[PDB]
């Protein structure tokens, strides 16, 4: 009844009402067998008098095609089709709109109305009678291919054949969106389409019919390449001569378009502009100079010359020698344009070329006198655009060579000063000065300026004053440099400074006592006043305590409360010992206070700030504040955060330092505090130096309830009174030994302690292994030759039960001998040899003295060693090996100007133990970090990789994880011998079926491969060749062997999944064009079967193998374009119809 | 007992790496059937008691062994030991099939097929005194691969499957998926924990050294490695939780630096750790909210301080200003392009500080009032459409008018210059106005529109109009002068009647001529003269040379009245043209400042003469320039006439919605009101209010009695 | 002496069948309307522009609307009443 009414007050001869009953049944539609009367009626709105019911009408035909039947939404097209061809203008103009608010409102990727809308827009813009309708048409056709372009795919060549004859029509308008209806299709259009588009265009241009229906295609042309790009590549060798040739013609608007299609060119398909680069080039060079009518509409191929120009220079890093050989000239001499914009585009192209030299700079720096004398000119001039792209490019000449400009100060202040004191000057130019002063002022030494201060003060000054803050926040970031600079604290400085003390001061202190400025200032000034006082504060008078007190005010406030710490901080560590004690007694309780503000940079400024005020003016101190500031660490002193944790014990060391009376009041719960965190198994790195450090100090001073033995007790307390962390047991160690070596009277009865501990049998495997750790921490600094039986009571220690003692044993004898190397390490050696029951330990013991140990005091027994670990490298037991290998290698690093040739002896002349057991040996010199062994690791290391070719079967497993980890850890030293290596590396990927071996036992069947190792380990190589060099390899050599490792072993198989997904992302092209190929296996796989006599092991491997290759598949999928493949398709429908393969699909989502 | 002899002699070969005959196998399995032809007990017994005694005399040879020792140990007796056990399920399938399937359902406890008696004796035997160091070495080996070593993955696969398949429930029997107890309860939970505690001290120490940057891009190195790690030797359930764990240990508890960071990379432009720290952050749930906030603010400031650093110049540089807000909006657009991915909260906070920047900022307080954004984007279109990149920046200037709260005022004032634009033919191009025209239906509604093309409609017939008035001239006698009209509607047109003119003699002859002609054609209609907007062309004959200079009808008044008379008086000159005060002195101040006539303050008292002698460098000059305070107070008509306008469709609003709905409330008036004018304007409550008290007063709508803040329709 | 050369003239056409007068009320229209005349200054008496329609036709506000109250139809016309100035 609603419905009725409505339709009953929408002819009602009222615009209100039939205004209000639209509005209300457009809110409404937001019913069956009356939508044909709301059509009808809203289709008849559409005419109405009134213009606002008419908007109400155009507005409602949007959520009305959303809620109706397919079949009215055709005869609504259809009107709206037929009035576009109305004879009246009205009727004609609101029903594009209408069809504009239905395209839009259509969901995209529909079909039908879409080909009726086509059916009738050809042949409206097929007309040439009525303009009018053209253009509707073509607005229309091109908000339709815009977004449903995937669609009405069969209508391409009808959409072809109607515009392509409209690019010659005497209106431009419709040659203009003619171009906009072309690039929109050929965003989505077919391969046969785009072909015959470009082939036209091509003999159109070679006919050359008229004047103006070239430009028509030039303009063309250029959208095509910036709407396609990657699609028009393959054509540049036949376009490119076109316009070379007509890039010649005497006509101005043609030079333009020419050059604009050169620059699209050169943005959109890098690929095929290489072979073209250099002739591009060379026109632009020949027309920026292009100027008949001065001799020092012409304006515009300069124009299009610069901005082809950047967009050269922009997206070419190799070709910088040759830009900065033939290019950087003509700009640099282009800088004196007669026209504003030209030699602002200028400008920009050699800022692009500056920020893309970021040898160049060589030639950057023999340039720089040509360019400080072309802006020598500019930077006095009328214009204020001029001046700040000089002052630009000069910040970022600075910026790109820090010490560049230090011959041409001289003739550079002036045009600063002339720029900063200018009436008829902007704020963005001031501080566009003042930025570059300040950049050249922090790249450049102080001894330069001096001659120039008095002319650069007195500027400056004057703008701190200035009424607008920006320019007072850059004045006051200029002065605080400024202030470095007149008088250094770290070079020996001549300079009187004496007499701008008081105009710097002056002009800043206004502004740190103002209580209204904005805040930014607010903090530029406490940061300027602090590095005043700093540096200068020795000459003030007066006026220093009160900046102290206004300092203090300005603690108490949230909004300046970081800044002022940092500049005490800055103050407090000065050569000139300012004077800060009457502000810390009132201090000190409000940085405390800081303590509990739950913010991580304040606690770390104030801790900062703290530690420097207490190391410098100990003598002031009280032990009120003392307390106030011991009160709130012990919420600081935990796990959660190392860092704080690190900068309070800091702390608590420089208190025990300089006021050794305060500690009595760390005895409740900062110890306790302490010692838990010396338990905690992430304690590692700068926190257990600073226990270490915070423990030495704290035994000198002789508290009470303090000592060494109450200390010991209270390290180590819970292991004997009972520690579920190894790491506790090293610490613990590590804490005794600092605190025997702190205090070295009481260590012999600790030792002997220690000794008897470890040699009781009523101790628990705890108690053992603590005192051995603290035994072997202990010796590493202190000799122990005075206990007779500690080597037998090690040695004793080694035959146990338990691993970790026996571990703990083996570290307690390698660091113990380090203390005294000649009395211990012979025993070690002969040992080693005298009994061949423990040798595992023995060796690890050696280990650590050679990873341990002074390299002066381990140079003479460098020759017993390696004799003694060459005779033991032939060794029947493996992993007796793979300890002497690696003590081999970590000797190797010990002088290794000798010791690496004599390694590299044994490749030529050896048994196979020999060239494997160097080969290893060379791996565990390789690190992250840089090390004085990689200049001749890089020459040598091609004869060690070179044994990639070998008989052996091991020492080819051997060759390729050492060339795994030199990828992995260090690949500059193996990415020049990558055309040599990987033929080898890839040839280990083959099955080699001789080694397969087959066992017989009934109808089960066991296959053993003796080649699976080497595959295995090629196949890591390749996945870390993947992430650490994919620029110097063939992408299709290696897709080759990929393809060969899907159909591998279950491992293979999984790895080669993964190194399948990787590339999926990593340069897609190439999968693209193998996708074919690619999927056989993964289909192959993914439909195998088992047999039925098989456990349940065995199905769910073939489970979770399944899965991944549908994981891999998938991810090929994701690779745009890649559904519109013939395999890919059929696989596709296969998963989705067979419930199988489907069901598994649905497990991976 | 005889037979027994021949079983352990032959399985014993079983568990030897050697083949054996398929006449060999078949002869077991015969003996097997044999013994069986309940009494079976005795059999399992035996094959149970055989097993253990392997395993136990096996375990001797791996007790003392270390780090990868024991996993090669393990691993190749356990694959060996698998082989062995499926070769003896396969034999005796004739026990397991009967005797073990009747045990079961009887109610048997402690009865298992050959391989799960094989499997429970492993697990029983072998594996249960070696796990803590298995699993220790394995960890260890973990470890060792985390630190940049190249290792034998292969150990550690078979110790997880071996791990996986001894879980057999060996009581119920019956399962679907893999039983994981063991694998959880001796494997995942030590290797989450030590994940856990490498990677908190791993991501603690880098930041304590080395700048946020390049933790980045070592967390999305470590995140590829750890699912490299997981994807090939670890189980496919442990996925998720290593994912997870990985992924909070290393984000989620850095999130305040990351956020600190946020900042400084937008103050210097970094897209690519803006784009890093995007995709980082992506992953924790609900981690990007602050992000959005932060941009939006970021954005909202960088807007305010570009348009602040303009000064005072902007107030009346529309380039400038429209310059400014579109290189910020351009800038961060790409920058939310590029880096964000697009997203549809970042597109959002764009877009509310956007809104937020344009309405209100520097150049609108110096005004007081948000009304002068709409005036300057209004004059820059005016000044770009006055006499290739045209099509871009109109296009960036309709981005720009998405923004615009008011709307009306642009509006009104593009009309105006638009009728000035074509009432003077002064426009550089009819395409360009076409697709203005265009632009501004996709945008605006449909009334303006069609309000804009009834100008051109009357420019056509005027058009039309001149040439056929220059047809009737040549039957009939001619004009000494060449004349051009522009007849327009009164409606459609916002000029108004100019003031008080005496028409010069010499002009007499076609105001005559063209009001007889229009009279003739045209029945009913009067027309009305506008000398303030009508323009000619002077030459004159009495200086140095012969100068053609163009001029407005008035300064032609001012001008031609000196030909008698060298020297006039102001007081005179008024009376010679009936031209008011203002406009006269205006005009006559203008004429001065030309240096063509020498005599600032003007009084009737003041005496003008006509300047000889000196004139002017070029053939041609214009001397009809714009006056200075015209241009304000023809902007503050304007203005006003905007709030009269929106008080009369507040009215109109109104009484459309009492019309329809008879009773209503005030909330919900208020509500339809603000709904229905939303499209133009916010208005203000105040005015509703007002709009309502003054359309009581018209007898339109009246308060019901009782009910109150209630009205009602009243026809 | 000067000489005019060319001219370029601006005229607007309005309805002559009023004689600067609203037809709904016998009255000029640049004064004040009758009902608004008789009445003292008010809120209503701040606003008494002129209404212009599509038709060209031009009366007072008051009057056009109190008139289209009952009627839709302009008075000198036989067609449907749109505002389009003020
Ligand atoms: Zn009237
Ligand atoms: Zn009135
Ligand atoms: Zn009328």
């Amino acid at each position: 009844y609603h419905i009725s009414n409505l339709l009953e007050k929408m002819t009602s001869s009222d615009k209100d009402f039939r205004f209000m009953a639209t509005n209300d049944l457009m809110t409404e539609l937001q019913d069956d067998d009356s939508e044909r009367k709301v059509v009808k009626m809203i289709l008849k709105l559409l005419e109405d008098k009134n213009g606002e019911v008419q908007n109400l009408a155009v507005k409602c035909l949007g959520p009305l095609v959303s809620k109706v039947k397919e079949y009215q939404v055709e005869t609504i097209v259809d009107t709206l089709c037929t009035n576009m061809l109305s004879d009246k203008e009205q009727l004609r103009d609101i029903s594009s709109i209408g069809l504009k608010t239905v395209i839009g409102e259509l969901p995209p990727a529909a079909a039908n109305v879409c080909k009726k809308i086509t059916g009738r827009l050809t042949s409206a813009i097929a007309k040439q009678e009525d303009v009018s309708v053209q253009l509707e048409a073509l607005d229309i056709m091109a908000d339709m291919l815009s977004r449903q372009g995937g669609l009405l795919v069969n209508f391409h060549p009808s959409i072809l054949t109607c515009l392509l004859p409209q690019l010659t029509s005497p209106r431009l308008a419709v040659r203009k969106r003619t171009i906009i209806a072309l690039g929109h299709l050929v965003m989505s259009c077919g391969n046969i389409v785009f072909v015959d588009l470009i082939e036209h265009l091509l003999s159109e241009l070679s006919k050359n019919d008229s004047m103006s229906t070239t430009r028509t295609y030039i303009q063309c042309i250029a959208a095509i390449s910036r709407q396609a790009g990657h699609r028009i590549g393959e054509y540049l060798e036949k376009i490119i001569p076109l316009v070379v040739k007509f890039c010649n013609v005497d006509d101005d608007e043609l030079r333009e378009y020419c050059i604009q299609a050169f620059e699209s060119f050169v943005r959109r398909c890098p690929k095929e502009v290489y072979p073209h680069v250099s002739t591009i080039i060379n026109i632009c060079l020949k027309y920026l100079t292009y100027d008949p009518n001065y001799n020092y509409m012409s304006w515009k191929v300069r124009r299009a010359a610069a901005k082809c120009l950047d967009a050269v220079v922009s997206t070419r890093h190799e070709m910088l020698p040759e830009f900065y050989k033939t290019v950087s000239p003509a700009l640099i001499s282009r800088f004196k344009e007669r026209e504003e914009n030209v030699k602002a585009d200028v400008f920009h192209a050699y800022l692009s070329l500056l920020k893309q030299t970021r040898t160049p700079l060589t030639m950057l720096q023999s340039q720089v006198p040509n360019i400080v004398k072309a802006l020598h000119k500019q930077m006095k001039e009328k214009s204020v655009k001029t001046r700040q792209c000089c002052f630009n490019m000069l910040t970022e000449l600075v910026n790109v060579l820090p010490g560049a400009l230090t011959q041409h100060i001289p003739v550079l202040v002036p045009g600063i000063i002339f720029s900063l004191n200018d009436k008829s000057s902007s704020s963005n130019l001031k501080i566009d000065a003042l930025s570059c002063l300040y950049v050249i002022l922090c790249n450049h030494s102080p001894q330069v300026f001096h001659p120039h201060v008095q002319a650069l003060v007195p500027p400056v000054v004057a703008c701190v004053g200035d009424p607008f803050y920006k320019i007072t926040s850059e004045a006051l970031l200029v002065t605080q440099q400024l202030v470095k600079v007149i008088r250094p604290l770290d070079q020996p400085s001549s300079f009187d400074a004496t007499p701008y003390i008081k105009d710097l001061f002056t002009c800043t202190i206004k502004r740190l006592k103002a209580a209204d400025i904005d805040q930014e200032v607010k903090e530029r000034a406490i940061s300027c006043m602090g590095q005043i006082i700093c540096n200068l504060g020795d000459n003030l008078g007066s006026d220093l305590p009160n900046t102290l007190q206004i300092f203090l005010e300005r603690l108490k406030n949230e909004i300046t409360r970081l800044t002022t710490v940092k500049a005490l901080t800055l103050i407090a560590g000065s050569p000139l010992k300012i004077d800060l004690r009457p502000v810390l007694g009132e201090g000190v309780p409000i940085l405390a206070s800081f303590l509990r503000k739950n913010q991580r940079a304040l606690k770390l400024g104030t801790l900062s700030a703290l530690d420097i005020l207490i190391k410098n003016y100990s003598d002031s101190l009280t032990a009120a504040m003392i307390d106030a500031v011991l009160d709130e660490l012990p919420p600081l002193i935990s796990e959660s955060d190392m860092h704080v944790s690190q900068m309070a014990i800091s702390f608590l060391t420089t208190l025990a330092k300089v006021y050794p009376s305060s500690l009595s009041k760390i005895s409740g719960s900062i110890l306790n505090e302490l010692i838990g965190l010396v338990r905690s198994p992430l304690l590692q790195g700068g926190a257990l130096s600073a226990m270490l450090d915070f423990f030495q100090a704290l035994v000198v001073t002789g508290t009470n309830n303090l000592g060494y033995m109450d200390l010991l007790r209270m390290l180590t307390g819970p292991v004997y009174s009972q520690l579920t962390h190894k790491q506790s047991y090293y610490s613990i160690a590590k804490c005794v030994a600092a605190l025997t070596r702190a205090c070295p009277k009481e260590g012999p009865a600790v030792v002997g302690q220690f000794i008897q501990d470890v040699k009781n049998s009523r101790s628990t495997d705890s108690i053992r292994l603590l005192a051995l750790l603290s035994l072997g921490e202990v010796g590493h600094h202190i000799d122990l030759s005075g206990q007779l039986e500690l080597k037998s009571v090690i040695l004793e220690a080694f035959s146990s039960p338990s691993e970790e003692v026996k571990s703990a044993a083996s570290y307690a004898l390698g660091s113990i001998s380090v203390g005294n190397l000649p009395e211990y390490l012979p025993f070690v050696l002969q040992e080693i040899t005298s009994q061949p029951k423990r040798q595992y330990l023995l060796l690890h013991s050696l280990k650590e003295i050679i990873s341990s140990a002074s390299v002066v005091g381990l140079k003479p027994y460098v020759e017993n060693i390696w004799a003694l670990l060459l005779k033991h490298c032939e060794c029947a037991e493996e992993g007796t090996r793979n300890v002497v290998v690696e003590c081999l290698g970590k000797l190797t690093l010990i002088d290794p100007e000798t010791l690496l040739p004599r390694l590299k002896g044994y490749l030529i002349s050896g048994s196979s133990y020999a060239r494997s057991s160097v080969v290893t040996a060379v791996k565990f010199t390789i690190s992250d970090h840089p090390q004085p062994i990689d200049p001749l690791l890089k020459n040598c290391i091609g004869d060690f990789l070179k044994t990639l070719e070998d008989p052996d079967l091991n020492v080819r497993r051997v060759a390729l994880v050492t060339f795994n980890s030199a990828a992995h850890n260090k690949p500059s030293l193996i990415r020049d011998l990558l055309d040599t290596v990987l033929p080898h590396l890839y040839n280990e990927t083959k099955v080699r079926k001789e080694l397969i071996r087959e066992v017989e036992m009934g109808p089960f069947k066991h296959t053993v491969d003796d080649g699976l190792d080497i595959r295995k380990a090629a196949f890591e190589c390749m996945y870390t060749l993947l992430d650490s060099c994919l620029d110097r390899l063939d992408i299709f050599e290696f897709l080759n062997h990929v393809e060969d490792g899907l159909k591998d072993h279950y491992d293979i198989k999984m790895l080669t999944f993964l190194m399948l997904v990787r590339l999926s992302t990593l340069c897609p092209s190439a999968v693209l064009q193998r996708l074919d190929r690619l999927v056989e296996p993964l289909r192959a796989t993914c439909t195998t079967k088992v047999k039925a006599n098989s456990v349940k092991q065995e199905f769910e491997k073939q489970d979770e193998l399944k899965r991944s290759a549908m994981r891999a598949v998938a991810a090929l999928l994701t690779i745009p374009e890649a559904e519109k493949s013939p395999l890919m398709s059929e696989f596709q429908s296969q998963i989705s119809s067979n419930p199988e393969l489907a069901a598994i699909f649905e497990s991976i989502q | 007992d005889q037979i027994w002899d021949d079983l352990r002699a032959g399985i014993q070969q079983v568990y030897t790496r050697q083949s054996m005959a398929k006449s060999r196998y078949m002869e077991l399995y015969t003996h097997v059937y044999n013994y069986c032809t309940f009494v079976g007990l005795e059999l399992y017994k035996r094959l149970k008691e055989f097993l253990k005694n392997y395993l136990t005399n096996l375990l001797k040879d791996g007790e003392d062994l270390m780090d990868e020792s024991v996993l090669k140990f393990y691993t190749q007796q356990w694959e060996d030991y698998r082989f062995s056990s499926k070769v003896l399920n396969g034999i005796c399938a004739y026990l397991n099939r009967h005797w073990v399937r009747r045990e079961c359902d009887e109610g048997r406890k402690g009865i298992y097929e050959i391989y799960s008696l094989a499997l429970v004796t492993w697990r029983d035997c072998l594996f249960r005194p070696l796990n803590k160091q298995v699993t220790n070495a394995v960890l260890k080996l973990i470890e060792k691969e985390r630190n940049g070593e190249t290792i034998n993955t292969r150990l550690i696969s078979g110790v997880v499957q071996s791990y996986v398949e001894l879980g057999l429930n060996e009581d119920d029997a019956f399962a679907k998926g893999p039983t994981l107890t063991v694998y959880k309860e001796s494997f995942e939970s030590q290797f989450l924990a030590d994940t856990e505690r490498f990677y908190t001290r791993e991501s603690t120490e880098f930041l304590q050294q080395n700048p946020v940057t390049e933790y980045m891009k070592k967390a999305e190195a470590r995140l590829l490695e750890e699912q490299r790690r997981v994807q090939v030797y670890l189980h496919e359930s442990t996925q998720d939780e290593l994912a997870r764990k990985c992924e909070q240990v290393l984000i989620e508890k850095h999130l305040e630096i990351f956020h600190t960071e946020f900042q400084n990379l937008l103050d210097a432009d970094k897209n690519e750790d803006l784009g890093r720290m995007y995709n980082l952050v992506s992953r924790i749930q609900d981690g990007l909210g602050e992000l959005k906030k932060l941009l939006e603010t970021h954005i909202h400031n960088q807007g305010l301080a570009a348009i602040e650093k303009c000064g005072e110049a902007a107030l009346n540089d529309p380039k400038m200003y429209v310059q400014t807000v579109l290189d910020v909006h351009k800038k961060y657009n790409a920058l939310v392009m590029s880096a964000f991915n697009n997203d549809a909260g970042f597109v959002a906070a764009l877009d509310k500080a956007c809104g937020r920047f344009i309405n209100n900022n520097a150049v609108t307080k110096m005004a007081q009032s948000s009304s002068k954004s709409p005036e300057l984007l209004a004059r820059y279109c005016d000044s770009l459409l006055k006499k290739a990149e045209l099509e871009d920046t109109l296009n960036q200037v309709m981005v720009v008018f998405k923004y615009i709260e008011d709307k009306d005022v642009f509006q009104k004032f593009y009309a105006k210059m638009l009728a000035k634009r074509l009432v003077h033919q002064n426009s550089a191009s009819d395409d360009a106005e076409a697709s203005m025209i265009s632009k501004l239906k996709q945008a605006c509604g449909f009334e303006y529109t069609s309000k804009l093309q009834r100008m051109f409609q009357d420019i056509g017939v005027s058009k039309d109009l001149n040439e056929q008035f220059k047809k009737h001239l040549t039957n009939s006698e001619p004009l000494d002068l060449d004349f051009s009209i522009q007849v327009l509607s009164s409606g459609s047109w916002p000029f108004q009647q100019s003031c008080t003119f005496a028409l010069p003699s010499e002009l007499e002859r076609s105001y005559q001529r063209f009001t007889a002609f229009y009279a003739s054609r045209h029945s009913g209609r009067k027309l009305t003269w506008l000398y303030q907007l009508s323009k000619g062309e002077l030459v004159t004959n009495c200086f140095k040379n012969r100068y053609t200079l163009q001029a407005s009808t008035f300064q032609m008044a001012i001008l031609l009245q000196y030909n008698t008379e060298d020297a006039y008086t102001v007081q005179q000159l008024t009376d010679s043209t009936q031209i008011k005060m203002d406009i006269l002195a205006q005009v006559l101040q203008i004429l001065l400042k030309s240096k063509l006539l020498v005599l600032v303050e003007l009084k009737p008292d003041t005496l003008i003469k006509l300047y000889l002698g000196y004139k002017n460098k070029k053939l041609r000059v214009n001397i009809n320039v714009p006056m200075k305070t015209e241009q304000k107070q023809e902007q503050e008509t304007t203005h006003k006439n905007i709030e009269e306008d929106r008080k009369l469709l507040i009215q109109a609003a109104i009484v459309r919605i009492m019309k329809m709905r008879k009773v209503l409330k005030h909330q919900q008036l208020l509500g339809e009101v603000l709904t229905q004018l939303s499209s133009r304007f916010k208005p203000r409550v105040p005015v509703i209010k007002k709009c309502i008290d003054i359309l009581i007063e018209k007898e339109y709508l009246e308060r019901v009695d009782g009910e109150k803040d209630t009205y009602s329709y009243l026809a | 002496r000067f000489e005019v050369k060319k001219w370029n003239a601006v005229a607007l056409w309005a309805w002559d069948i009023v004689v600067d007068n609203c037809a709904i009320c016998r009255n000029h229209i640049m004064d004040l309307c009758i009902e608004c005349q008789a009445n003292q200054a008010s809120a209503t008496s701040e606003e008494c522009t002129v209404a212009w329609g599509v038709c060209n036709h031009a009366f007072h506000f008051h009057c056009i609307s109190r008139w289209l109250k009952t009627r839709q139809v302009c008075p000198l016309d036989n067609r449907e009443w749109e505002f389009q100035k003020y």
